[PDB]
């Protein structure tokens, strides 16, 4: 349900 | 949610001088991939915040090299080599390593300067003001230096109590100065029972208190 | 020349609605996520919520689910939080960021914020009155002039000098309150007093939540 660290949001 | 502790809250700091901002975290920020997310962000006066710092040493664009990060697992420190004026402002740690990220309570920088005596200019009411029924009288003391200083308001000689209210400024990012304005505020018809409008400021700058007045009309 | 400026802040009723945008400009904003980040009375700096660059995936901090939306329009160029149930521990200045490449890196550029007062109060403009340079607020040269902004709420008001083109040697004190609830302040500025004949001062005032723009040019006394 939450983002990790190493998610990227950019393209 | 992990609690992010600085140290100082309050640095004050002399031009030229370095400057040690602490961080301790309440769990490792190391993550599983192998990195550290402990970021610095700087709030200046009239600018929007912006990150100085990223992974712990990693330096953002349009950022002096005068400042960086170290540190490890719990613990970081943000560094600037040699401060300048323009470093005022509030400096944050912030983790992102564990869920939400959490920010620092910060830490304010200021500049520790010589002495400078505020310049203290009066002002009467607008006409416009006193045609709707009020009448305010500014005191301005402009650019000084410790931020401490009495004013006190006489009207006809009788000091005033009650009817005053005083608003200081942050720090200047260029010379490194204060100022501050008092605010006499009366009605209409109070304003015209009397002649003399004074202001005195006590400031260590001063060898002795400095009145500034004006006559009614 | 990466550029966020925040609106719609005002005062809200406790669980009431309100929208706030963020406009960029400056890069390809299509390229970002988007963050929202606030500073609330005694809490300082808490992340709010994030939206990826194609609207795809939404996280929110826990005491806003249910509660708030982030969205964007990336033709626009624009991100929107949308407030519903509004709190009293919702009274903050809100900002936008621009995202990070890995999301524990948190943002780089933000905007300046926009406030949100949580109030039953009415909001009010204000009154601006003009703080005329004289023979009492000159020394050495050098004259001070201003303008005093009365009895608006709620925060802030905002003034430039010369929509902007004067910046050097102004002053604008933070806002008192006062007794009726309502705040005021003043904005000043140090000039030559050679050339107050020649030159025009203007003092620009807008207090967004009110909607109010007053312009005001400040003659010299003699």
């Amino acid at each position: 349900p939450n983002a990790n660290p190493n998610a990227n949001p950019n393209a | 949610d992990v609690v992010m502790t600085q140290s100082p809250l309050s640095l004050p700091v002399t031009l030229g001088q370095p400057a040690s901002i602490f961080c301790r975290s309440s769990q490792s920020l190391v993550y599983s991939d192998g990195n550290t997310y402990l970021n610095w962000f700087q709030r200046r006066p009239g600018q929007s915040p912006r990150r100085l710092i990223y992974k712990v040493s990693d330096r953002d664009s349009g950022v002096p090299d005068r400042f960086s990060g170290s540190g490890s697992g719990t613990d970081f420190t943000l560094q600037i080599s040699r401060v300048e004026a323009e470093d005022v402002g509030v400096y944050y740690c912030m983790q992102g390593t564990h869920w939400p990220p959490t920010f620092g309570q910060g830490t304010k920088v200021e500049i520790k300067r010589t002495v400078a005596a505020p310049s203290v200019f009066i002002f009467p009411p607008s006409d416009e003001q006193l045609k709707s029924g009020t009448a305010s009288v500014v005191c301005l003391l402009n650019n000084f230096y410790p931020r401490e200083a009495k004013v006190q308001w006489k009207v006809d000689n009788a000091l005033q109590s009650g009817n005053s209210q005083e608003s200081v400024t942050e720090q200047d990012s260029k010379d490194s100065t204060y100022s501050l304005s008092s605010t006499l505020t009366l009605s209409k018809a109070d304003y015209e029972k009397h002649k003399v409008y004074a202001c005195e400021v006590t400031h260590q700058g001063l060898s002795s208190p400095v009145t500034k007045s004006f006559n009614r009309g | 020349q990466v550029q966020l400026v925040e609106s719609g802040g005002g005062v809200v009723q406790p669980g009431r609605s309100l929208r706030l945008s963020c406009a960029a400009s400056g890069f390809t904003f299509s390229d970002y996520g988007m963050h929202w980040v606030r500073q609330a009375p005694g809490k300082g700096l808490e992340w709010v919520a994030i939206i990826w660059h194609d609207g795809s995936n939404k996280y929110y901090v826990d005491s806003v689910k249910g509660r708030f939306t982030i969205s964007r329009d990336n033709s626009k160029n624009t991100l929107y939080l949308q407030m519903n149930s509004l709190r009293a521990e919702d009274t903050a200045v809100y900002y936008c960021a621009r995202a990070a490449s890995s999301f524990g890196s948190g943002f780089d550029y933000w905007g300046q914020g926009t406030l949100v007062t949580v109030s039953s109060a009415s909001t009010k403009g204000p009154s601006v009155f003009p703080l005329a340079p004289s023979s009492k607020s000159t020394s050495g040269g050098t004259a001070a002039l201003g303008c005093l902004v009365k009895d608006y709420f709620p925060e802030p008001v905002t003034v430039s000098w010369n929509s902007g083109a004067l910046t050097s040697g102004v002053h604008t004190f933070p806002a008192v309150l006062q007794s009726s609830g309502l705040y005021s302040l003043s904005s000043v500025v140090t000039v030559p007093s050679s050339s107050l004949g020649t030159q025009t001062y203007i003092c620009n005032v807008n207090h967004k939540p009110s909607n109010t723009k007053v312009d005001k040019k400040v003659e010299p006394k003699s």
